[PDB]
RNA sequence: AAACUCCAGUUGACACAAAAUAGACUACGAAAGUGGCUUUAACAUAUCUGAACACACAAUAGCUAAGACCCAAACUGGGAUUAGAUACCCCACUAUGCUUAGCCCUAAACCUCAACAGUUAAAUCAACAAAACUGCUCGCCAGAACACUACGAGCCACAGCUUAAAACUCAAA
């Protein structure tokens, strides 16, 4: 089950605290709803050009 | 229908069958392949000890036990004792990377076994306990 | 050598130049062509075409000279021979019809057989690891299973063991419980077995 | 310890064909590292250690890949030589 | 390597020289050695294509600098 | 696709600490390694194995053992020959990839220059 | 070899320890450091440089007090090697590595390559390494050894750290 709400930032610490105890709960995990972050939009995958002038151009 | 190199599930229903019995029900035979010496134990389903061999049971000591030669000799002798209790179809857990590590597959065969499936169980920590100090050698 | 390297080994053998020419495949042709045209060694002294030749009984005799002397050395062998079958005469006059029947009395049988029963299956080689030597058993080339095979039979009736007694005596004694699968020779063979295969968790040292 | 068995890792062996099914199984392992891993964690590995290591390494997998680049570049080239004689 | 064939025969049709082989050591810097005390070097060298077969520099471009002798070089 | 080399070694312009600490210069070379040789190791052990079982059984006694003989001295057989020929035909018939002699003249071909000329 | 045999193998239960793969990524932080998951707080400066009389930090090792016990492991003990082996190899185990609080203030703390703003043109440039330079400011350096030393001074440091000489000696380093 997933469960969406909206709580205070000091609501999260006890809610953690309340589900440990609670029997009937195999596991329970308070995160960031994702949709609240907003991804930001890619343009896409830029070549990357093989690395030049790493070493001197000496005759070695 | 074509071969498929992944194990049957067992909550699934699956029409492959060895001698009548199902992949969950074929007796297991579990090989742990270490640097110095091999040990093989054949277990059922319901994991009742069948047949156990090693290269220290089978006039192997010290070095020598170390050797593919000597796994192959557990081998055959753990075949044998299985084969005794009924056991025909195997399937093949090998622990560790030791030089043992096929050759002791080899003596199950040759001593009148089939394998039908291989794993390998290995342990690696993933992060755990901190192993021994390098060598100088 | 005073051979150049472009002179062939001559072969001596009446019966591959008699082989008519429709058996001949095309390979086989293109050799007889190919050896009108290379030079070929005088043949050596040793080997004949006669069909009574015998290459291992050559080589037996090779091995027991000493010094040279081919000739002290052909007429141990001869003798043994002899030897061999009067013994065998002795002991088939001696034995029943249905005796008879299994007892052997050519030679050149019993001294091939003698020598079969005496080759070791495998060898050993002592390997240097860790500052050690271990007898590693190794699998022997046909060669060297051969020639171990004449080498132990010289080798027992060359021993101190034996005191006035003849080399004639002393081979054909040997070469009768080596056709028995009895003797020391035999029992060398065993020896060096046992130690192969109970060194044999030692057999993967070798790198070859 | 608590994963379903048999599962894992796990090859099927085809028509008894073990030797298969075994060099199958090595070339998975490898082919995930967990082979190379293993060898590794049989002794510690110090943290100064295994970044020596793991540049090492890193570096040799950029010149392998950037020789073996070339050597596909350059290998239309191994032809007979058109202008013989000059 | 391609139009080595064409150059010399370019040459011997105008009555001038072409060197489309490989160029040893020396051949103009070492010129009185290599030929003789009285060996006339060339007056003008010109080059239709001014690298070798490794993509770089003629040696010529450089030695017939040392000589003083112009190059015309495509 | 090979791994960026921007930013990973330690130089004047990059500000962060070093990724890469190589030991020599990341140069492409004009020769490639030669091919070793593989490791030797143990043959007919299985067949030998085997052999040696029934001499065990049957007191060293070879007429009782003789298939099992016959087996692993075929074996032997098998080995000599294939190794003969792994090592002569197999070099010299330059199955798979190309050999570093062959290699190295295409390379020479096309030197790498991280110079200016 | 010693040790273990109150052991080993399969199965189940089962951390105050350590964080495969991702990572062929090159991100964050002043540096030291930072690579399992979740949440909270949070990542200085609208010009730059600037305190080795200041303040706040600083891997690892170590001290102090109370705990945690898997593994690893100074010292130590045993086994072996060796001319001897106070080592390299093997085994067992302690300090210690962990947590809380307070110390200690060192490192090849090195990317041995200062901060900011620029340039790729001329003479580019001893060598090697990781191309050569401009403007500005701070810190630091003036032969080797004596010397990460003596003395003085400061410090929760007391077998310590920081600052740091001299005489004699050499014509090299
Ligand atoms: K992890
Ligand atoms: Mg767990
Ligand atoms: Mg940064
Ligand atoms: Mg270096
Ligand atoms: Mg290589
Ligand atoms: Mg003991
Ligand atoms: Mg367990
Ligand atoms: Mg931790
Ligand atoms: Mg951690
Ligand atoms: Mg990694
Ligand atoms: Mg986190
Ligand atoms: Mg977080
Ligand atoms: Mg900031
Ligand atoms: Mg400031
Ligand atoms: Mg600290
Ligand atoms: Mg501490
Ligand atoms: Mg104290
Ligand atoms: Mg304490
Ligand atoms: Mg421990
Ligand atoms: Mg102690
Ligand atoms: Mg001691
Ligand atoms: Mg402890
Ligand atoms: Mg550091
Ligand atoms: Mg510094
Ligand atoms: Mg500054
Ligand atoms: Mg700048
Ligand atoms: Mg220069
Ligand atoms: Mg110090
Ligand atoms: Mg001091
Ligand atoms: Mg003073
Ligand atoms: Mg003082
Ligand atoms: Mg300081």
């Amino acid at each position: 089950f997933l469960v969406d709400f909206y709580a205070p930032t000091a609501a999260v610490e006890s809610m953690v605290e309340h589900l440990s105890r609670d029997i009937d709960v195999i596991r329970g995990n308070i995160v960031k709803h994702p949709l609240t972050q907003e991804l930001k939009e890619c343009e896409g995958i830029v070549p990357v050009p093989l690395a030049e002038k790493l070493y001197s151009t000496k005759k070695r | 229908t074509k071969f498929s190199i992944y194990p049957p599930i067992p909550g699934e229903e699956s029409s492959l069958r060895w001698a009548g019995k199902k992949f969950e029900e074929i007796p297991i035979a579990h090989i742990k392949a270490s640097h110095n010496n091999t040990q093989i134990q054949v277990v059922s389903a319901s994991n009742e000890p069948l047949a156990f061999a090693s290269c220290g049971t089978e006039g192997f000591r010290n070095a020598k036990k170390g050797t593919g030669i000597a796994a192959q000799t557990a081998g055959i002798a753990a075949a044998a004792r299985a084969k005794q209790k009924g056991v025909i179809h195997i399937r093949v857990v090998v622990k560790g990377l030791g030089p043992g590590r096929l050759s002791a597959m080899h003596g199950l065969i040759m001593g009148g076994l089939e394998v039908i499936s291989i794993t390998d169980n290995t342990p690696i920590p993933h992060x755990g306990c901190r192993p021994r100090k390098a060598r100088k050698l | 050598s005073r051979y150049s390297p472009e002179f062939k080994d001559p072969l001596i053998d009446k019966e591959y130049y008699r082989k008519p020419v429709e058996e001949l495949t095309e390979e086989e042709k293109y050799v007889r062509e190919l050896k009108k045209t290379q030079l070929i060694k005088a043949a050596p002294a040793g080997k004949t075409s006669s069909v009574f030749e015998d290459p291992v009984i050559s080589k037996f005799t090779n091995m027991m000279m000493i010094g040279g002397n081919k000739v002290l050395a052909r007429s141990l062998m001869i003798q043994t021979l002899e030897a061999v079958k009067r013994k065998q005469f002795e002991k088939y006059h001696a034995a029943s019809a249905e005796e008879q029947a299994t007892i052997e009395r050519n030679p050149y049988t019993i001294f091939h057989q003698a020598l079969k029963n005496c080759e070791p299956m495998i060898g050993l080689v002592p390997i240097l690891k860790g500052g050690r030597f271990y007898q590693v058993p190794v699998p022997l080339p046909d060669r060297r299973r051969r020639f171990l095979a004449m080498k132990w039979m010289i080798t027992e009736c060359r021993d101190k063991k034996h005191q006035r007694t003849l080399m004639p005596e002393k081979l054909s004694h040997k070469l009768l419980e080596a056709f028995h699968n009895q003797g020391p020779v035999i029992k060398r063979k065993h020896d060096l077995h046992k130690m192969a295969e109970a060194n044999r968790a030692l057999a993967h040292y070798r790198w070859w | 310890a608590k994963h379903l068995k048999f599962i894992a890792r796990t090859v099927m062996v085809q028509e008894g064909n073990v030797e298969s099914a075994y060099r199958t199984l090595n070339r998975i392992l490898t082919m995930d590292g967990l082979i190379e891993d293993i060898k590794h964690r049989r002794y510690y590995e110090k943290p100064c250690r295994r970044r020596q290591r793991e540049s090492y390494e890193r570096c040799r997998r950029i010149y392998n890949m950037e020789m073996a680049r070339k050597i596909n570049f350059l290998m239309r080239k191994n032809r007979a030589d058109p202008w013989q004689g000059c | 390597r391609q139009f080595s064939y064409l150059i010399e025969n370019m040459a011997r049709d105008c009555g001038e020289y072409a060197h489309t082989r490989y160029f040893r050591g020396g051949m103009l810097t070492n010129a009185r050695l290599l030929f003789g005390p009285t060996v006339r070097l060339p007056d003008l060298i010109i080059f239709l294509h001014t690298l070798n077969n490794i993509f770089e520099p003629h040696v010529a471009v450089r030695d017939a600098a040392k000589m003083n002798i112009p190059t015309v070089g495509i | 696709a090979t791994p960026s080399l921007r930013g990973r070694l330690a130089r004047f312009g990059n500000p962060r600490k070093p990724v890469l600490k190589p030991n020599k210069p990341l140069i492409l070379a004009n020769r490639v390694g030669e091919r070793r040789r593989e490791k030797g190791e143990a043959t007919c052990i299985t067949e030998m194995s085997v052999m040696m079982a029934c001499w065990k059984q049957n007191e060293f006694r070879d007429d009782a053992c003789r298939k099992e003989i016959q087996g692993f001295l075929d074996c032997a057989a098998r080995a000599q020959e294939a190794r003969k020929m792994r090592s002569i035909q197999e070099t010299l018939g330059e199955s798979g990839s190309l050999l570093p002699n062959k290699l190295n003249k295409l390379l020479q071909r096309f030197p790498n220059k991280p110079y200016l000329s």
